[PDB]
């Protein structure tokens, strides 16, 4: 997420055994790291 | 026709104010982004 001009991420690790889909059962993702960065953000691209 | 820079030539027999002194300006902008330079925040004892 981008607010108040913060960047903020959250994420979460789990080993999981369902050959090729979302698992189902829940799980909440814990605060992984806040940046003050005051950016403007419209657009994303993954790295392989 | 001038070449626009003079060289100081700083000797250590030169009298005050005519000597070299090294100088810092601290300069700081306010408000236009979030606040990301502070001073530290002082702390008391823990009381129970
Ligand atoms: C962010 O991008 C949008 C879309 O181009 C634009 O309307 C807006 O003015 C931009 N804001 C800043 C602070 O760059």
């Amino acid at each position: 997420k981008n607010i108040d001009g913060y960047f903020k991420i959250y994420s979460k690790h789990t080993p999981i055994n369902l050959v090729r889909g979302l698992p189902q059962g829940f799980s909440a993702l814990e605060p992984l790291v806040d940046l003050p960065i005051g950016i403007n953000i419209t657009r994303f691209q993954t790295l392989h | 026709c001038y070449f626009p820079l003079q060289s100081y030539g700083f000797q250590p027999t030169y009298g005050v104010g005519y000597q070299p002194y090294r100088v810092v300006v601290l300069s700081f902008e306010l408000l236009h982004a979030p606040a990301t330079v502070c001073g530290p925040k002082k702390s008391t004892n823990l009381v129970k």
